């Protein structure tokens, strides 16, 4: 019951999913052949959340994979746990977008999306009670940031009451791999605010910083960043698949973390994270988890959370632990940092406990906090956008496929309005 | 005419008809003949040569067909004419005008090309322009066209002899122009 | 399901095509007979049983080079009737190969192009190679590009032209046809890469330590650059780049698409292994002005956008840590309206070595394609060379007598003046 | 229980009959002696024990060719008294072979035809071969057709006539008898196929790469076309076609039954196997104007109906997918009052190869029989050639003195004018 379907688009989203599904399968004891080989009874009670049942007793994820080029899905199939995905759900084009948002949203993405929407509708109509959808995509690419966001609007138009999740990677100015990143980032943020019920920003720069400083491993690769993102993704829905002292589905988090409908851009972090050589030194206790949870360097975004004030915060503890300690520590982390918490909403931290810890760990915490410090990312994105747009650089590529500069002006104005009205509440006082 | 128009409209995106070409140069040679060569990426037309005067008026309708770039060049050519033999002995490029028809006001029937040589202005051509979006050498060509209308076969022995006569004469006229240009 | 067709016209084009086609056959394990004793599909096609046929066509009016090809070791590889050959050479006369003898040959080439294109299903685009300072090369390249631009339309075409050196020259009349061909491909080619011989001679002398190089050594380096550019289409990589993802990242405006390339490392086996060849040092060497593949000084102009490809065991974090260092340096400055200018690609397959060649085997390499404002100097010097002889109308009779009009020389001069004005207008700050 | 009788008259007819009768004997496994060391019944008859006798008759007034036949390796095959031979040749005079010497021979031929027909039980129809530009061929063909049209009535007769080339000619008087024979067979033959020599010479030169062809090479291609046409009667196929199923599909009106043929692929063993010979490429090659078996341009006229035969391992869906592509092309346009114009036949038996011949062994082939409006050009040029000499009454005395009336020349001219007017009247849209 109350299950969700998985939809991913683009190369970055496909690579994120290729590790997210591996993590989920390892958590539920599903072999790469789709056969259950788990140890505990609880591993099968709520498997309908992510997995479907077919004849022969094997399980198949309800994931939908889409891209405008076939290479990435032809590569993910040969990887481990690549056989679980149903071949029918693979939809792709023969041309690609070339990191051009217009091509992936107006000319090419519009004709292809009917086929993927057909299978999306097939998956949603069938399921017992829908909880919602979760979306993984990147804002630095053309086909992803175009087709995914248009699909968001199409899904929202047909299921207005369901919940919608988006895990979005925004292009940081530090590690830049594409010159046209500001254009399709700014165009995508315009559409994303209007339809997504929840959005979670993730930055490659913050992932590299975490890998270099906390784990202290010499050579980070995309596999480590994907593993961290996958652990963070799994931590959110853990209590929906396992029993606990205070169950809290996604809708309950939506109620408690979004004060106003347009303020739904969160930054997350996962604890504990320790190096291989120091994993024996540390002792896992609730104070040790909560001190690392609120650490500024532990956030999955380069945004500095002590440059603003938290509107609200959430924590999803895992493992068996006493609730009194959790509540007193949450109170203590809020009394010692009163300057960084907005004062006109008292008791702005939500807590939840799940009795099933991750495989290999005795305690774990997932942190989701809505803070005013996120304005800095939109500020720098808009700064680069307005630095590049004033000369109409690279504009002809977009304008040759039916798009105009008016949609750029409206997007810039709406993004600046969002930036302004997000900080409006930072200076608000009672 | 309908089938030819249909083939033209299938191959080209638009036509420009140029009429009433008036050449004005800062200096004419009074003893020299001038003609206009009107060209685009798809072909070229030539006016009849006229004697140099303070303003020259070239009559003719010049249909210029486009498939992309809407630029016409007007080359001004000076010609030495041998009055005894009625042939062109040399052709010298005086200057080039450019008409950019994306900038031509659809409401202005009159257009002006500035003629330039080595980057300096040396005159202008004025013309009327309309836009639609979709034995002498001439006697020998007219005889060939009249045989094409009479014979169901593309290669009569008489046509082959006339085509050989035409080619020999064009080589002689080209040699006379190369001799006049020396 | 992704394909590309390479066009080779002229003596220089055929001699660099031979150079790239030993390298591709060696890299995909195909013997010179064409027989193997799913990545080949980008350049080759399967015949059903046994041999592979290249997706390439060789053009020339002068039969000597084709006859040399049809008797060498590669006689069995190419299809017998795609090596189109003429009888009479254009003899360095541009008007000949554009108006007199090229027209009767161009129809067969277009028929061959159609017959090759109907086989491909996912055609990415075309590649073309031609030495500019020759009659048949420049003329037939211009005519083929003009025919293809209307037969196919929006398909992408890439041109690896070899412009004459600043002072070193083999002919005496090459500025005329170089200027005319630049006129022709300015409005007809999507990408043009600079390849003059003098810079590559200096590269060989300084790094490879060869004091008597021949054309084969130059062509092998060009072949390596081509392989590095197209590796991302036929090998798995952490950060892929497609051909269609260029005009959205390197071409700010439709007129400006001439850029100059560089490669690193270039080193011989006698002293390669004594140093570690870290990613930082190779990416520093790639940006050195003396390692430009075209004899132009980047210190004389701004950068617009840099697209640079890695291959081997490089890790993205090391790439970011090196892009930061380059942004730090004061001798390299980017244009004002471009905050980020780097597009990064990472591939896993290390560069392959050709036996008996110059380059050694290494695990890391970098190839950069950079668009800079300094390229206007080559246009200015070619224009100055052209004006000197066009003042007295020298050598013009060799062109007027081949059907070309007198005024055709002037408009190419006007287009070059327009291009030089445009390059100055773009490079000024706001 | 299905039979067909082939008639060979004249030197060209006998020389193409020899060519087809090596091929049939080779295809059915019968040795040249006539002995095998149930499909044969279409062309042959069983004698009770041992040898097979062809259902063919050879006619000529000039004895040299028949004497050559009766001494070659095939002396034992044909029945001794069905090789009817005369004593005096007609010497390119049509009036001779229609009024003077052909009448005394035609009775024996008709007796032989009756003796062969009484043996058959399921007679499909007759085949006739005759080179038109000769006296005995055209005259005896006309007389035989006129006798058969009244002796048998509704039985179908097919004529594989070889008209003279546009400019290449062997005689000087062949337009006269060509026009007269066209007059004779216009109202007497159900199907006439164009076979002029110049087009087949060009085919051999371009594809077979033979620079010095002889008549045997032409006759082998004609024999292959005949075998492809009649394969459906003696081999199992997924989509069969009978001879009687032609006037219902290719002949819109009783007057219009002249059509021109083409064949594909035509390729030598030296370069055949390097390419895959897919059905799409062969069906594209068959429609190429340069591969017409008669020197006429199909681009100059509309199509009326296309009947095209396949043989080998071709699958119907691939045929449909290729008919769609041809309907797509803008250079091939059908007549307005014909929405669908294709009749498709598929057979399983691949074409057989003759040892020492030109063609190689392939698994797929296509033969098309297409009726088009462009055929009027050959009639117009033959008419123009006729008028030039008929203006001065040249060579007429050679015809008036052989019993023909003066006015007989004019009415053939009037019938050709009527045919040309009819072809123009049909091709105009409604
Ligand atoms: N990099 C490189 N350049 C070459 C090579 N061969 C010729 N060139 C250049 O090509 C220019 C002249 O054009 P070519 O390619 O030699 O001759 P072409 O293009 O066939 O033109 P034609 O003279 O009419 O045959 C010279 O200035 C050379 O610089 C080569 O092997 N490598
Ligand atoms: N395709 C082809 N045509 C031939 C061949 N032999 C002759 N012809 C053509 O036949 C025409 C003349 O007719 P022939 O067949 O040679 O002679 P005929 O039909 O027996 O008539 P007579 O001259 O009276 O004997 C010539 O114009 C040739 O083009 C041949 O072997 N193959
Ligand atoms: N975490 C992670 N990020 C990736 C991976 N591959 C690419 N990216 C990021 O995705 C961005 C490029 O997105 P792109 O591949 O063009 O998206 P697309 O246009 O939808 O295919 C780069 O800036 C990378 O930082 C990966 O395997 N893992
Ligand atoms: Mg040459
Ligand atoms: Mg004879």
């Amino acid at each position: 019951m109350r299950e969700i379907v998985h939809i991913q688009g683009g190369q970055c989203g496909n690579q994120i999913g290729a590790k997210f599904w591996e993590v989920i399968s390892d958590e539920h004891g599903i072999d790469p052949t789709g056969t259950y080989h788990g140890d505990s009874d609880l591993q099968l009670e709520r498997i309908n959340v992510y997995y479907n049942e077919a004849t022969g007793g094997r399980y198949v994820p309800r994931a939908i994979l889409m891209d405008l080029e076939p290479g990435t899905m032809d590569s993910v199939r040969a990887g481990p746990f690549g056989q679980l995905f149903r071949p029918d759900n693979f939809v792709f084009g023969q041309t690609g977008a070339g990191n051009n948002w217009a091509k992936g949203h107006y000319t090419e993405g519009a004709e292809l999306i009917d086929s993927v929407l057909d299978v999306v509708r097939k998956e949603a109509e069938g399921c017992d009670c829908l909880q919602g959808f979760q979306i993984t995509h990147s804002l630095g690419g053309g086909t992803g940031s175009g087709m995914g966001t248009l699909l968001i609007s199409k899904v929202r138009e047909e299921y207005p009451d369901r919940i919608m999740e988006t895990f979005s990677v925004v292009p940081s100015p530090k590690v830049s791999d594409t010159v046209v990143e500001p254009y399709n980032a700014t165009l995508s943020v315009h559409q994303l605010v209007e339809n997504a019920d929840e959005c979670m920003v993730i930055d490659n720069e913050a992932l590299y910083d975490i890998c270099f400083r906390t784990l202290k491993l010499t050579t980070p690769t995309y596999g480590d960043l994907n593993h961290l993102v996958s652990a963070a993704m799994s931590g959110v829905t853990c209590c929906l698949r396992f029993p606990g002292q205070l169950n809290s589905d996604l809708r309950k988090l939506a109620v408690n973390l979004i004060p106003f409908p347009r303020l739904h851009f969160f930054m997350i972090g996962f604890a504990p994270l320790t190096s291989r050589g120091s994993q024996q030194y540390r002792a896992l206790t609730v104070p040790e988890l909560t001190q690392q949870m609120f650490d500024a360097k532990n956030m999955m975004c380069a945004a500095d959370p002590r440059h603003g004030r938290y509107l609200t915060a959430s924590a999803l503890f895992r493992g068996r632990m006493s609730t009194k300690e959790v509540d007193e520590q949450m109170l203590n982390v809020q009394n010692k940092n009163s300057s960084y918490f907005v004062e006109w909403i008292p008791n702005n931290i939500k807590s939840s406990i799940c009795d099933i810890p991750p495989k290999g760990l005795k305690m774990a915490v997932t942190f989701v906090g809505n803070s005013t410090a996120i304005q800095e990312m939109f500020k720098r994105v808009a700064e680069q956008f307005t630095a590049m747009f004033r000369r109409k650089a690279f504009l002809h590529w977009y304008t040759g496929e039916g798009m105009d500069e008016m949609e750029f002006t409206e997007a810039e104005s709406n993004m600046n309005d969002l930036v302004s009205e997000y900080q409006q509440y930072q200076d608000a006082t009672a | 005419n309908k089938e030819q128009i249909k083939q033209i409209k299938s191959k080209y995106e638009s036509c420009l008809t140029v009429t009433n070409l008036q050449l004005s140069l800062d200096s004419f040679k009074p003893e020299a003949y001038y003609y206009l060569k009107i060209r685009n990426s798809n072909g070229s037309h030539k006016t009849t040569p006229q004697n140099g005067g303070a303003s020259m008026m070239f009559q003719g309708d010049f249909d210029i067909y486009f498939r992309g770039q809407k630029i016409v060049y007007i080359d001004v050519q000076e010609v030495l004419k041998d009055e005894i033999l009625d042939f062109i002995t040399a052709d010298d490029l005086v200057g080039i005008g450019t008409l950019d028809f994306e900038k031509v006001d659809i409401n202005q029937s009159q257009q002006r090309a500035v003629i330039r040589h080595k980057g300096k202005q040396i005159g202008s051509v004025q013309c009327q322009a309309s836009y639609e979006i979709f034995q002498s050498n001439d006697e020998l060509l007219e005889q060939i066209k009249n045989l094409e209308k009479k014979d169901k076969f593309w290669l009569s022995p008489e046509r082959y002899q006339l085509d050989l006569k035409l080619k020999k004469k064009q080589i002689l006229d080209r040699r006379q122009m190369l001799m006049k240009n020396r | 399901m992704r394909e590309v067709i390479s066009i080779h016209v002229g003596q220089g084009g055929i001699q660099v095509g031979n150079a790239c086609w030993e390298l591709f056959c060696l890299e995909h394990g195909i013997q010179p007979d064409g027989q193997m004793p799913d990545a080949f599909n980008t350049f080759f096609s399967e015949t059903g049983a046994g041999k592979h046929v290249p997706r390439a066509v060789f053009l020339d009016l002068e039969p000597t080079v084709i006859d040399e090809v049809r008797t060498g070791t590669y006689r069995q590889l190419f299809h017998p009737e795609q090596l189109i050959s003429g009888k009479e050479d254009a003899a360095n006369n541009f008007a000949r190969g554009h108006y007199t003898i090229g027209k009767e040959i161009v129809d067969l080439c277009l028929d061959r192009i159609r017959k090759l294109a109907d086989n491909c299903t996912g055609l990415q685009g075309f590649l073309v190679f031609n030495s500019v300072g020759g009659g048949t090369g420049s003329g037939l390249g211009s005519l083929l590009l003009e025919r293809l631009s209307v037969d196919y339309g929006k398909k992408s075409k890439l041109g690896f032209t070899i412009y004459p050196s600043p002072q070193v020259s083999t002919a005496v009349v090459e500025p005329y046809n170089s200027i005319l061909s630049t006129h022709s491909l300015l409005e007809h080619t999507d990408v043009a890469v600079m390849l003059d011989n003098e810079a590559i001679y200096d590269i060989c002398r300084r790094n490879l330590d060869i004091e008597r190089p021949t054309y084969t050594n130059l062509n092998r380096l060009i072949a390596q650059v081509i392989s590095s550019l197209t590796a991302s289409l036929r090998f798995d990589g952490a950060l892929n780049v497609d051909i269609t993802e260029f005009q959205t990242n390197l071409v700010p405006y439709p007129r400006i698409h001439f850029m100059l390339s560089s490669y690193a490392p270039i080193i011989s086996a006698e002293k390669a292994y004594h140093e570690q060849l870290s990613v930082a040092e190779i990416t520093n060497s790639a940006f050195e002005p003396a390692n430009m593949m075209a004899k132009c000084d980047p210190r004389h102009g701004k950068y617009m956008a840099c697209s640079m490809m890695y291959r081997g065991d490089v890790v993205p974090k090391d790439v970011n840590a090196s892009i930061a260092t380059i942004k730090t340096k004061r001798t390299i400055q980017f244009v004002d309206w471009c905050p980020t200018g780097f597009k990064v690609g990472i591939n896993y397959q290390p560069p392959t070595v050709v036996p008996g060649g110059d380059l050694a085997k290494v695990m890391r390499a970098v190839c950069m394609i950079s668009n800079s404002t300094a390229i206007a100097e080559v246009f200015s010097r070619l224009d100055h060379k052209f004006d000197l002889m066009y003042a007295k109308r020298a050598f013009v009779h060799w062109y007027v007598g081949e059907g070309m009009e007198e005024g055709e020389f002037s408009e190419a001069r006007e287009d070059l003046a327009a291009l030089e004005k445009d390059y100055e207008e773009v490079g000024i700050e706001t």
